[PDB]
């Protein structure tokens, strides 16, 4: 019936507006995270090298 | 110059590598000059997600690890200059007054 | 007070934004209060849909969506006090006894 | 320009095709410009049906889907002046003051 | 009425094409991560058994 | 040979299982002789979803996990031919040219 | 082969069927061969009215209900050759040049 | 006996709920003797939503999530005896013979 | 159809409760587990000091 | 007085930096005074984290690392009052009877 497709359009309407959210922060925390950790493990890895040789490696 | 070491002065690989997508930079005294008679007593280094908001470094003679997080830059890596990144020199940088904090 | 926050403490907004159509209510420990030095270690927050029957609420340490589902209102928003909603106080409520349930 | 992308920067397929009957336009911040190197942070899309009276849009820094219902339009397309679309340019937009609204 | 039975005709048809999208790739992207997240795992495993024994443990 | 190991040289289980749907595929210096006086100094692991379209891999002296993502191979294992996994020899494999990359 | 399933692999029933007075023709990868084993990843499926002078059709990697909507026929199933309905084979088809369209 | 632990050992609570219509049964060695002075090694715990058809479970010493999918049963609650779950005893059960099944 | 759109809507209210768990113990703990390793490190800063000079270093 | 160290009495720095978020406070036998000629022998030091529940302290002639764990403060710094922490005095404290306890 005509109502019942007047009551689907209403509902379509309805269930394509539920204030769909940004994700560009929740992934971002996420990149920063990462290249902490990695700063981190790169510093074990210059101070080992340095009790190795006594000296911090050459750059490149 | 200024890119992680691919070996220390003893001859063996500076055997690590980065994350998949993280810029990193380093500095130290001398350099590159892998002159076998040189010693290097100082390291400044930062890396940074291309697609990050922050840029994390830190220093030889120094504890936790340092961040700015300026939003403005978000596609960068760390060789750009506009990152305002510890460059050569300030190697060392044993205290920090006004421009980056952890604490 | 009482709404939806649009900041964080730390300076960055709230990023997040309500339905078309649906009232919501935020309580905290310290209210509005941003004086960048204080800590909220508790919320109670509540939403409605202004046609709708039914008023969901949630508390900081709790699971679950907890609903009343009371066929009185139906063009209220919860800002009415006859909505039974969480105000401020009881912000924790990690139990609840015999007044709304979703188990 | 301006409409719907076929194609990602990864070089796979936007596996998308519109509805039947809907006009789409499409704006980011670099355009077409599908150099492999570049990075679209933002983007703001608008669409229509051609039969239909109301332009729905949104934008990559925003929730909900913002519409302006105008009756006198009812056979334009989206890439039709007279739509008051949200073209290149104001990309963002997170919030809206006057123009459009869907709260 | 012969013209509700047109129009209920008329929006029966709009309604069954509303461009429904090929949910293909939106799955094999879980399935990436999960193999992924599974073969970090195995790696803490592995460096774990070579700790224990100075050996990585024989297949099979 | 080639499969997951179950039990540790030490006579202690490999204590550790797959996901529910994705195939795995090891090797070592000395395959499966548990002759209980070798040792395994390297080792080359790869695994892969039966549906997904990349098989990951990682080896011993590296770090980050390297894939391929083919689209070709959707419903294989990497027990088949055509996946170009890691097999036995190059275990160790600290360097990568041209074949696969994660960086 | 080439009409409806009546149970997935799985070996639960396909648990749908036709209207009263509609002709509905299927296709897949590997046709009726329920082995166990195997892994149908494309489908291509068509249906008419017995009465109706359209044939529907859609297939895996497509949106859209793509019609054809000749007059000549009209007391046809899909079953029949002149109907120009896709066959086995063609089963993917993400894109269409000049024979069906619903844009 | 046999149902969601409410507090750990060290008096704090067990801070977890179950969702709206799921039951869940948990055993451990030495039941709900909170005498201040044992240690449960391993536990066995199972979920079924009343609604649902599938009743889950997994132990300590295992990794998965191990389901039975049986039809039969559609509105018991994992209390009842004719869910075939993991009761007292059997509770690390680190193999899976012929039973239940995730691989 | 609508009885699709009461389908739609019976499973957005089921995946809206899925007994999302409160994250403040697990957080707490490394917080605590920080200072610990904190304090535990700045033991063997006062001890190394007092092999220098024979004394503990002065407050502030 | 009362905080972190910053120089030996050697004139050299204390060359030691607190975590990010972590509160100190160290006390000794005769306080800040740096007169070149007296010599602390013993010292009292605690530590907690900002946003933890949990104070942790030792002292000069002790092993382990003695904890208070009471969940009411949570919010607070070992200045503060209301923590219970080891002051000016009772620095040694080679035995602990009933207040703090790691045994």
């Amino acid at each position: 019936t005509l109502i019942e497709l007047l009551i689907v359009v209403a509902i379509i309407g309805i269930l394509a507006a539920i204030a769909i959210p940004q994700f560009s922060a929740y992934r971002v925390k996420a990149y920063n995270s990462a290249a902490s950790s990695d700063l981190r493990n790169l510093k074990t890895a210059l101070e080992s090298a340095f009790a190795d040789d006594q000296t911090y490696p050459p750059e490149s | 110059a200024g890119k992680i070491p691919t070996t220390t002065m003893g001859g063996k690989d500076f055997t690590f590598k980065p994350s998949t997508n993280v810029s990193v930079s380093y500095f130290t005294t001398n350099g590159a000059t892998s002159t076998a008679g040189t010693v290097n007593t100082d390291y400044a280094v930062n890396t940074k997600n291309s697609s990050g908001n922050r840029v994390f470094t830190s220093t030889n003679n120094t504890s936790n690890i340092w961040y700015i997080e300026n939003d403005a830059w978000k596609g960068k890596a760390v060789s750009d200059s506009d990152v305002t990144a510890l460059g050569t020199g300030d190697v060392g940088k044993s205290d920090f007054s006004g421009t980056e904090w952890k604490s």
